[PDB]
RNA sequence: UCACAAGGCUAAACCUUAUGAAACUCCGAAGGGGCACGCGUUUAGUCCGGGAGUGAGGCU
RNA sequence: UCCCAAAAUGUAACGGAGGCGCCCAAAGGUCACCUCAAGACGGUUGGAAAUCGUCUGUAGAGCGCAAAGGUAGAAGGUGGCUUGACUGCGAGACUGACACGUCGAGCAGGGAGGAAACUCGGGCUUAGUGAACCGGUGGUACCGUGUGGAAGGGCCAUCG
RNA sequence: ACCCCCGUGCCCAUAGCACUGUGGAACCACCCCACCCCAUGCCGAACUGGGUCGUGAAACACAGCAGCGCCAAUGAUACUCGGACCGCAGGGUCCCGGAAAAGUCGGUCAGCGCGGGGGU
């Protein structure tokens, strides 16, 4: 009644076809909404983040297994 | 039940390792022990006991490891890692290990 | 008429009919020409009327069920909360929605029972026969 | 421990009349399962050792205690606490206990015209209604505590109950007559 | 964080020749006798800490 | 998942037929957001530092 | 924590519902293995539910708690060893007016489990909390009013 | 080169299940025995260890098969960005693009690699 006014935040912090950097956060999530690909590490709270620097692109597989990955730039 | 293989396989990191995947198939007294790359659908070396180890049965373990090790160094290898299926450790598969590892 | 289990509250909103045929379950139906709420009564009213027309009818089919808890100002003001858990339960109707349908009775019996059912309704209505079969 | 009458006679029995595909097609015995009903209404943490004693003495094999299913229904129940005992019998030991019963414990029983012939496991397995624990050669009232009873399930590879009955019968299973 | 009449406790640490605190939530409830673990002081580490105060 | 209309079946279940949903979702737009490019016309932007006011809004 | 929240984020109400002020020396680390709820046939204490067996069985179960997400290749269910519920650090980011808050590769000292690649700076995550001040205690040896000490203070823990 | 088998990937249901016909000494599987390595909170069922005969039964492999799943058009619609209006209100229409869900027409019982073993 109503007694939670805090937003957390979530969403997706770095989208697809986006230049990223190493240590950036590509996503904030509750469970694993999508899992990590190559280039990607994952913290305690899930939260896919970047190992390397590059172009972050998305792979959406078969409805409910999804993946964020980092392809090279150079 | 068949999740043992899927577990042990998904455990081993394909890409982020950089290394290579040495499989083993222990089924009949015939075995495989083929060594696969991670990424490219291809396979690097792959020795086997598949034909004529000449009376050796599970003792051929060392041999089929030994062979592979040699056959490995041919293309060259940097510390490939061990992908088994269900089959865990000790006598049978540990000999293929102690052979192909330390034999190169 | 009344629901036995729920979440207990609601909003409100409207758009064109979805969940009713032109016809099913009998020969002649009754269709709403206007969007509105129908109370637990007005059906009870219409059920008891159509029934009080032909006894051993025997087909009275009410395809509308109210589950819409609505509330009311108990006595007064705004200092307080949302209120009135049990005031009345409506259903929501919208044109093309077929509220009632009957059969086993005459053509004229349907005409007149639907006419008596017409009043006691917050909405305009009308009656038809069957062209259409979508699924069965 | 037989296995000779197991092979031969049981197999061609159905091969010489209605025919059959192969020697491996013919039904075989997978395991014998002994489940000791305990706990709930009758539960003793002291008599656990009793039932385990008898059980371990009869089958030449150590018994294993079950648990609760993580349920509380109405009456006595909880997440876990021993509700009963289990012993699985396979191979030589299965046949030990089996000949033990059939050759001795089966004929010796109260008012015994047989055990129920009707379909037990539609898929071709078999169950038993064993009541008294004292009807065995391996358990008598010479040395005892109280009176209880055990349950036994027979698993076979039989495809139907018709292939069950005739199978288990030649092994010395009598039927209600 | 907060404290009062209650069970458990927070003790911290102490040990041979190192002088140091791990500062760890313990408990007196289910199992408490030794609060004992292995930890790293100003030494090479490699040393056992007895967390009973 | 909760609600629910008729019939069958021997009251859950189960099938035929038929619906409701802010806290249901097998599905799912129009639109919205981020990035890049300008492939196109435009003009504002950011940073440092001085001075503010404002922190009662109103209607459609 | 859901809904309201108009498919980014955010968003009010004396709006609609429900939790928290903990717990776990193992519910942590790692390694190794295990797979659920339910239904139908048959069984001794049973005869709605126990326990056993056969059969079906992407979850209809479980996850210490509220709920949402997430989970079956486990995050679930057992054991082996254990104490990374570490010390000195923090590339780079999410988030916030600030103050806080969160995620974190990689580096060293040193350990843990594994044969191994490796994982480990508490717990599937998201609540279990409280700036500053003034004090309690253990370490340190920086200041110390002429000087050498000591009192008092500082700095690292840390308790109220 | 072609048949086929064992391992292993990409694809992760238009590749899944059911019904099922073929396959046995090449490969696979049961079955085989196990004091001992190793293990079973009880049983070598599972791990695991020693090897054939035996059958291809069961499992796995291949093939027929579209009863079930799964994918699924065109047309038309629901809704809607923008533009312009009606009705006191609930609510509604017109122009203009975008445009589903479901259902029907259908579509399938996969496809693309790598290494090795054994046939013609
Ligand atoms: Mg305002
Ligand atoms: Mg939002
Ligand atoms: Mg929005
Ligand atoms: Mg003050
Ligand atoms: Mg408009």
């Amino acid at each position: 009644n109503g007694r939670d006014s805090n937003p957390k935040y979530l969403g997706v912090k770095k989208f697809g076809g986006e230049v990223v950097k190493a240590g950036n956060i590509l996503v904030r999530q509750r469970g694993t909404k999508f899992k990590a690909g190559q280039g990607v590490g994952m913290g305690r709270d899930h939260t896919l983040f970047a190992l390397s620097d590059g172009k972050v692109v998305f792979i959406n597989k078969g409805k409910g297994a999804r993946f964020i990955s980092i392809e090279a730039a150079q | 039940r068949r999740k043992l293989r899927t577990r042990r396989k998904v455990r081993t990191t394909t890409a982020a390792s950089g290394r290579l995947r040495l499989s083993v198939y222990r089924s009949s007294k015939h075995i495989y022990a083929q060594i696969i790359d991670d990424s490219r659908g291809q396979t690097l070396a792959a020795a086997s006991s598949a034909a004529l180890k000449s009376g050796n049965k599970t003792d051929t373990a060392a041999a089929v490891g030994k062979a592979l090790a040699a056959a490995a160094a041919e293309k060259g290898i940097k510390q490939v890692v061990f992908d088994r299926g269900s089959y865990k450790y000790h006598g049978r598969v540990k000999a293929l290990a102690d052979a192909a590892r330390e034999g190169g | 008429k009344r629901t036995k289990f729920r979440k207990q509250f609601r909003g409100r909103m409207t758009g064109d009919a979805k969940g009713g045929d032109y016809v099913a379950f009998g020969d002649y139906g009754l269709i709403a020409m206007e969007p509105a709420w129908i109370k637990s009564n007005q059906i009870e009213a219409c059920r008891i009327v159509m029934s009080r027309h032909f006894r051993r009818g025997g087909k009275i089919y009410i395809r509308i069920f109210p589950d819409k808890p609505v509330t009311k100002k108990p006595a007064e003001t705004r200092m307080g909360k949302g209120k009135g858990a049990v005031e009345y339960w409506v259903s929501v109707v919208k044109p093309g929605r077929v509220m009632f349908e009957v059969a086993g009775v005459t053509e004229e019996q349907a005409k007149e029972a639907f006419r008596l059912a017409g009043h006691k309704l917050p909405i305009q209505t009308k009656m038809v026969k069957r062209e259409v079969y979508d699924e069965a | 421990q037989l296995k000779t009458k197991y092979n031969d006679q049981v197999r061609p029995a159905l091969m010489q009349q209605f025919g059959y595909s192969s020697v491996m097609a013919v039904p075989r015995i997978e395991k014998i399962v002994v489940n000791e009903g305990l706990g709930s209404s009758k539960e003793d943490s002291k008599a656990i050792d009793k039932a385990a004693k008898e059980l371990a003495l009869i089958t030449l094999q150590k018994p294993i205690i079950t648990k609760a299913k993580k349920s509380i229904s109405n009456f006595k129940l909880r997440q876990g606490m021993p509700v009963g005992i289990k012993v699985t019998l396979r191979g030589e030991r299965m046949y030990v206990f089996l000949e033990k019963l059939i050759n001795i414990g089966l004929p010796r029983i109260r008012d015994f015209r047989g055990i129920n012939p009707n379909a037990f496991d539609g898929r071709g397995n078999y169950n038993l209604g064993i009541k008294e624990q004292l009807i065995f050669p391996e358990i008598t009232y010479d040395m005892v505590d109280k009176t209880r009873g055990m349950d036994i399930t027979i698993v076979t590879t039989a495809k139907t109950d018709e292939e069950a009955r005739a199978l288990l019968q030649s092994m010395g299973l009598p039927f209600r007559k | 964080a907060k404290d009062g009449p209650r069970i458990i406790v927070k003790m911290e640490s102490s040990a041979g020749t190192g002088f140091y605190y791990t500062t760890t939530k313990n408990r007196r409830n289910t199992q408490a006798k030794l609060e004992l673990k292995k930890y790293d002081p100003v030494a090479k580490k490699h040393v056992v800490f007895r967390e009973k105060k």
